[PDB]
């Protein structure tokens, strides 16, 4: 129930069109996630769920 | 008389864009600008 991404790996995983689409479907899923710029300075940052 | 001031900033800051990643020759309609932003901001010593 938890996944640790290095920033380059997270950028690679976010680049896919479909993983963005898993957030935009009305009834497809319930994936709250901030796929934008967030918490640039600090070390550990939590990206939704 | 020419007098300069230089508060110590490392070369890794004030990044220019050369070769690739020009943000112009790169495809629009398929590239997200966030990836460069996150990487550039990596050098900042503190929250931005």
């Amino acid at each position: 129930n938890i996944i640790v991404f290095d920033p380059k790996g997270w950028a690679l995983f976010r680049s896919f069109k479909a993983v963005k689409e898993k957030l935009d479907t009305r009834r497809g899923s319930n994936s709250e996630l901030e796929t934008a710029v967030k918490d640039l300075g600090k070390a550990v940052s939590y990206k939704g769920m | 008389d020419p007098v300069e001031v230089d508060m110590g900033r490392s070369e890794e800051n004030n990044i220019t864009q050369s070769g690739g990643t020009e943000w112009s020759k790169r495809d629009k309609s398929t590239y997200d600008p966030t990836d460069d932003i996150e990487a550039y901001a990596l050098n900042a010593s503190g929250v931005v």
